Order: structure tokens, then C-alpha cells, then sequence
């Protein structure tokens, strides 16, 4: 089942996927997404990525602590607290970041598409 | 339209959204654009952008927010 597994997931055609969990699987091709800062609704299959957690040099964008998101990539990840942050490099310089400020434009999502598309 | 950056937006759901916004943007053309995607009327939306209140009749350029393409803020509503 897909049911319970963590992804990452868009909910419109040029949109940017943020990370969740399939809740359900629903009619119609989609699956019942809560995401991880409250947000429920149904989303198609397509729009869903189970990477779990996004794999290392992957290209992502990140919200940093002023306030903007910006590209990065992914060069680790520890779980502490039951949560789970990337350490991601922007201009050569790594932070750390919860899974939930970790998010992947259009472009970004559909790299990962044909590794971890569901389906 | 052709100089419009990316700007997001997280609203009280925890859903967050995405907009084009213009530099000479105002404040309440924000709110406009943020009802006509998602609903929430004006009179409900108090913006912020890392933790200072935007105001009414002025720009996010006239708090320095907008950067260069690579760089995309996150207003939140409160």
C-alpha cells in the first residue's frame, strides 16, 4: 500500500511539491495527502514522489532563516526528535533544515520522476 | 507580467501558495492576488515578512523583499 508512506507531493500542474503523507487512496487516481505543516487534500498520483528521504546532490529549495527560499543541494540528513532534517549547501556554505522547509520546484520534482514517481 | 518574481505565501491552513508579484505591487494588489487563488477576503489577510507587518500602499520593494530571481520570500498571513 501506499498508504502511510511519507512523498512529496504538488496539488497544481506547475506547482512545487512539499512534503507529506498518503493517507488514503482515494477514487479517480488520487490519493489523500496530509502535509506536514497541516494542509489536506486530495492529490492526482502523478504529482507524487515517494522519496523518503530525498536522496543525497539532490537539487531542492530550501527556506533559509531569513526568510527566503533558494536552490540547494542535499548532502545528508539526520533523524533527531522523530524528525528529520537535510543538511543542504547553498553557495557552497551547509545548513541544517527541517524535512518541511525542504520543498521541489516543477523542474526540481520532475528530476526525480522516473526513479521515484508512484506508479 | 514580464519583470513579475515568485514570491510564496503561507496561509493560517499551513497550506502555502505561490504568486507573481510586480515590484510597484502594493501591499493590498498582494491581498487581492491571494484572495482571487485562495479565497481568504482582504479584511481577513494581515501580511508579514520575517516578522514585520506589511503595509497598506506600499511595495514589497519598499521593504527591500524583492531580490533576484533566485531568491523567492515567504510572506506569512497571521
Amino acid at each position: 500500500s501506499f498508504v502511510g508512506l511519507r512523498v512529496v507531493a504538488k496539488w497544481s500542474s506547475n506547482g512545487y511539491f512539499y512534503s507529506g503523507k498518503i493517507t488514503r487512496d482515494v477514487g479517480a487516481g488520487k490519493y489523500k495527502l496530509l502535509f506536514d505543516d497541516g494542509y489536506e487534500c486530495d492529490v492526482l498520483g502523478k504529482d507524487i514522489l515517494l522519496c523518503d528521504p530525498i536522496p543525497l546532490d539532490t537539487e531542492v529549495t530550501a527556506l533559509s532563516e531569513d526568510e527566503y527560499f533558494s536552490a540547494g543541494v542535499v548532502k545528508g540528513h539526520r533523524k533527531e526528535s522523530g524528525e528529520l532534517y537535510y543538511s543542504i549547501e547553498k553557495e557552497g556554505q551547509r545548513k541544517w533544515y527541517k524535512r518541511m522547509a525542504v520543498i521541489l520546484s516543477l523542474e526540481q520534482g520532475n528530476r526525480l520522476r522516473e526513479q521515484y514517481g508512484l506508479g | 507580467g514580464p519583470g513579475s518574481m515568485l514570491i510564496f505565501v503561507k496561509t493560517l491552513t499551513g497550506k502555502t501558495i505561490t504568486l507573481e508579484v510586480e515590484p510597484s505591487d502594493t501591499i493590498e494588489n498582494v491581498k487581492a492576488k491571494i484572495q482571487d487563488k485562495e479565497g481568504i477576503p482582504p479584511d481577513q489577510q494581515r501580511l508579514a515578512f520575517a516578522g514585520k507587518s506589511l503595509e497598506d500602499g506600499r511595495t514589497l520593494s519598499d521593504y527591500n523583499i524583492l531580490k533576484d530571481s533566485k531568491h523567492h520570500p515567504l510572506l506569512r498571513l497571521r
